RNA sequence: AAGGGCACCACCAGGAGUGGAGCCUGCGGCUUAAUUUGACCAACACGGGAAACCUCACCCGGCCCGGACACGGACAGGAUUGACAGAUUGAUAGCUCUUUCUCGAUUCCGUGGGUGGUGGUGCAUGGCCGUUCUUAGUUGGUGGAGCGAUUUGUCUGGUUAAUUCCGAUAACGAACGAGACUCUGGCAUGCUAACUAGUUACGCGACCCCCGAGCGGUCGGCGUCCCCCAACUUCUUAGAGGGACAAGUGGCGUUCAGCCACCCGAGAUUGAGCAAUAACAGGUCUGUGAUGCCCUUAGAUGUCCGGGGCUGCACGCGCGCUACACUGACUGGCUCAGCGUGUGCCUACCCUACGCCGGCAGGCGCGGGUAACCCGUUGAACCCCAUUCGUGAUGGGGAUCGGGGAUUGCAAUUAUUCCCCAUGAACGAGGAAUUCCCAGUAAGUGCGGGUCAUAAGCUUGCGUUGAUUAAGUCCCUGCCCUUUGUACACACCGCC
């Protein structure tokens, strides 16, 4: 990715990884008392984006985008 | 047209041996594949054998860019009055082991 | 004709020393993967040689 | 008259041939050989070498 | 090893080789019920095998013409004696063979039948042998400088999605 | 000895070479021979993309054109001699198959 | 078309007879009044060519020339 | 002609633009010996067409037959084949001339007949492709209506992306297309596995520490299949699977088909490929040893070689690139990708690590890689952090033009490309008009592949950063259906 989505892969990794290491080892009662703030803050913190990106056609220089086209 | 008696005997030499003879279309090339040893290009192999097939002794396919000329029985015994060979001698597409 | 000049222009390259195995043109023609192979005549071999539109 | 400055047809309808037009008409309705039917039709050297070298 | 070649281009070198064996024996064995040609490479040998209506015109007078071939595309390709074979095997239930039905067609249309008369023929053959539908196009000119183009379509046929690749034979 | 080979295994369609893939390690079970589970190189996807039209008529319509190459790699590691233990290939068409030495 | 050249005449051989360029003398003594090529590709059967101030082998015997 | 329906190749609301400037490129026109040529929504960065030679089809010249085969001539007392030196020629084409050798049935001349052609005709054709149309349309069986062609089924209405379904219903039950389908993206701490992917732990290390952290911190340092000398698949890869169905809740609707919202969920509409009946005298004979016919066929429209041209410019148009600037330019530092290529039958041409030399473009030796093994942890750009500039056609913009240095090639002039130092032009957001577009989208931004000996302002894909507006309509532009009219049916390019 870049430095963006790098940011973006650290935060939600932490919260993931602390998330899963109190599930594992201590109450899980208390990990809904974490895992509430995370959800209602940003759900981006446990959920990854599932949107990543879409192939480019051959009628235009995007993926939807279009050439010029000209009548005249 | 012209050739080398040389040639021409290598090249009907070699279409006994075996009743078929191959050749890429490519009247530059230096030399044929085959019998490259002999000296004679892939253009008189070209030209001695579409006269060969003019005169029915051997019958021409073509694929994508290589010709894969055939011996015919009719062209079996010209080649045994050309190159002088008794009625025994055969080629080895005719005959083999048998 | 003569053998000095029959063939003396230099073809060890460009758009000339290349040409089609299926029908010899020099036109369109694809090398990648050392196919060098005329493009048309690559759309009617595709599924012979194994390419398969998949997407 | 019938193109245009380039050499284009401005009645591509309109047949210049006389012999043929734009529908195809079947001669003789589709009868006869090497044409389209009709209802009706719908119902060894080496060794050789070797001894002669040899001496 | 820099002698070898890379996975990529003998791939290439493969489909390059069926492509042109087949052209090949297509303009060879037309008029000998060519259908098809199955080939199964091993690094000591490989092995040809041509699918023909008639193995009795295929092969040659005790098999003459399958040494011929084996031979002259054994200097084509540039294979060693013992790498190279040549089988020749019958093709079971023929009318569904679309080559092979398209190889009658171009005979019968040689002779001078008429397009309905083989057409339809060649239809009752194919829906005979067993198939679900079939369906044949002649266009061309014939007789006149208009050309025309004639459908015979019988039973079920698909033509879009994956199943028209492995349900449909197209000739 | 101490000996070991390592079969490589390329196709272009997957169920064959599963199979392929299959019985020779079934067969390396049968003769008790240690064997590491078949690893996937990621397939080579040789990508062409032409034109439809023959002439230079048309909307620019552009054909992909996709072939896809399987490669495995199976590791058998004999205390004894290995090439006289296996011989069969049990190959079938459209995949081949290729031996070397561990060491080699 | 419309050459402003004319026709070019090609080359017609001369159409000479016999070479009959050495003889025998007094019943016989072999005289040869052309060179010899003496190459060993060349062979001894090839006669080298005279001119006004060179001789030139049928082959490429080269070309021995006096300056 | 009327009525319904649908669509960002229609609009609305907006975004980025184009049209204004320079330049690249393609058309037209002009000139020229030639400026080869096809194409005029659905032609104009299109023929994968970025042409120095070849390509090449155009022009100026010059070689060759590579005119099979048959017949008739001549000929081993010579049919004929090559050639040194001079002239001759652009040419070291014995092409021609002087000149004699050599070649030895392979040819040569005449008569028939081949053969080849990037020559014509796409309005003679095949095939392929484009478009109508990727919209939703299309056809049997039985039954009903009809004397009959035909009609109903295929419909007022609701709903859907969709004649997609539901519903009335002389129709019932189907088939193609749509869908389904294959591939692709998202998720599985579940399974299978991996020294050609690794991750943790540990052992040696190297440094920072010692205020003591010490089971301290960093390591892309070395190692633990260097096979006895650790485990495991979370991350990487790829297989079998699972997973999503309007399934659950509330509301709307005939309460049916379905629609709206919400919970849980990775996902509550991911993008493609394929794609009916048929039509377009649509484009291709310059893709083919696909092809009919016509033309040429020895002073060749064949083929080869040399040179020029395809670039040429008072001008008009189309696709684009760079810009007009401070939301910026320069300088330095910091720092993150993924598609994907890579040594060749012919084919002579690979990707590049490391060291040394130069300021650079580059050069010279060592190697690695036929590749999850080497380039490579692809240290990409934008962006980010600092410095200078300061509203000035200005340190914006880099056109034009001078001088010089390399690389590729047989050849660089009409500059191939690249580099260095100089000049610094229009351009201060562009009239009437006009294009594309609904979420990782537009747009900014670079990177591979195709072209390639040298090459991208093109194309094809990839990744990065990442929005505004809208969840509607038939106002404009089209298209589809139903009704209607018809003297059309070769079907309005009609008929008359
Ligand atoms: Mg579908
Ligand atoms: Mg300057």
């Amino acid at each position: 990715g870049g430095h963006v989505a790098q940011i973006y892969a650290i935060r939600q990794s932490i919260s993931k990884a602390l998330v899963a290491y109190y599930q594992k080892y201590v109450d899980e009662a208390s990990k809904k008392e974490i895992k509430d703030i995370l959800i209602q803050y940003d759900r981006t913190l446990l959920v990854a984006d599932p949107r990543r990106c879409e192939s480019k056609k051959f009628g235009g220089p995007g993926a939807r985008a279009r050439y010029q086209k000209s009548y005249r | 047209m012209l050739m080398p008696k040389k040639n021409r005997i290598a090249i009907y030499e070699l279409l006994f041996k075996e009743g078929v003879m191959v050749a890429k279309k490519d009247v530059h090339m230096p030399k044929h594949p085959e019998l490259a040893d002999k000296n004679v290009p892939n253009l008189h192999v070209m030209k001695a054998m579409q006269s060969l097939k003019s005169r029915g002794y051997v019958k021409e396919q073509f694929a994508w860019r290589h010709f894969y000329w055939y011996l015919t029985n009719e062209g079996i015994q010209y080649l045994r009055d050309y190159l002088h060979l008794p009625p025994e001698i055969v080629p080895a597409t005719l005959r083999r082991s048998r | 004709g003569h053998q000095q000049l029959y063939w003396s222009h230099p073809r060890k390259f460009g758009q000339g020393s290349r040409s089609c195995r299926v029908c010899s043109n020099r036109h369109g023609l694809i090398r990648k993967y050392g196919l060098n192979m005329c493009r048309q005549c690559f759309r009617q071999y595709a599924k012979d040689i194994g390419f398969i539109k998949l997407d | 008259d019938g193109f245009d400055s380039r050499g284009k047809r401005e009645f591509d309808r309109h047949s210049g041939s006389d012999r043929s037009g734009l529908k195809h008409e079947d001669k003789r309705g589709g009868s006869g050989s090497h044409n389209w039917g009709t209802v009706k039709d719908e119902l060894t050297l080496d060794e050789w070498k070797a001894i002669q070298n040899k001496d | 090893m820099a002698v070898q070649i890379s996975k990529k281009r003998k791939f290439v070198a493969d489909g390059i080789f069926k492509a042109e064996l087949n052209e090949f024996l297509t303009r060879e064995l037309a008029e000998d019920g060519y259908s098809g040609v199955e080939v199964r490479v091993t690094p000591t040998r490989t092995e040809i095998i041509i699918l023909a209506t008639r193995t009795q015109n295929v092969l040659g007078e005790k098999g003459r013409r399958i040494r011929e071939l084996t031979a002259v595309v054994q200097k084509r390709f540039g294979f060693p004696e013992g790498s190279v074979e040549l089988y020749a095997e019958k093709v079971a239930t023929r009318g569904l063979c679309a080559i092979a039905q398209a190889e009658s067609l171009r005979y019968k249309l040689l002779g001078g039948l008429a397009v309905r008369r083989a057409c339809y023929g060649v239809l009752r053959f194919i829906m005979e042998s067993g198939a679900k539908g079939c369906e044949v196009v002649v266009s061309g000119k014939l007789r006149g400088q208009r050309a025309k183009s004639m459908k015979f379509v019988d039973g079920l046929m698909i033509h879009s999605g994956d199943p028209v690749n492995y349900y449909v034979d197209t000739a | 000895a101490i000996h070991r080979i390592r079969i490589t295994l390329t196709s272009r369609n997957v169920k064959s070479l599963e199979k392929v893939c299959a019985d020779l390690i079934r067969g390396a079970k049968e003769k008790n021979l240690k064997v590491k589970g078949p690893v996937r190189m990621p397939t080579k996807t040789l990508r062409i993309t032409t034109r439809k039209t023959p002439c230079g008529e048309g909307s620019k319509t552009w054909d992909r054109f996709q072939m896809r190459i399987h490669k495995r790699l199976i590791d058998l590691h004999s205390p004894s001699e290995i090439v006289k233990q296996i011989t069969s290939i049990s190959i079938e068409p459209g995949v081949e198959v290729e031996v070397t030495i561990a060491d080699a | 078309y419309t050459t402003p050249k004319k026709n070019k005449h090609k080359r017609k051989k001369v159409k000479l007879a016999v070479l009959k360029y050495y003889k025998v003398d007094e019943n016989g003594k072999i005289s040869r009044l052309r060179r010899e090529c003496p190459s060993d590709e060349c062979g001894a059967g090839v006669f080298m060519a005279s001119h006004f101030d060179r001789h030139y082998c049928g082959k490429c015997c080269l070309t021995y020339c006096f300056n």
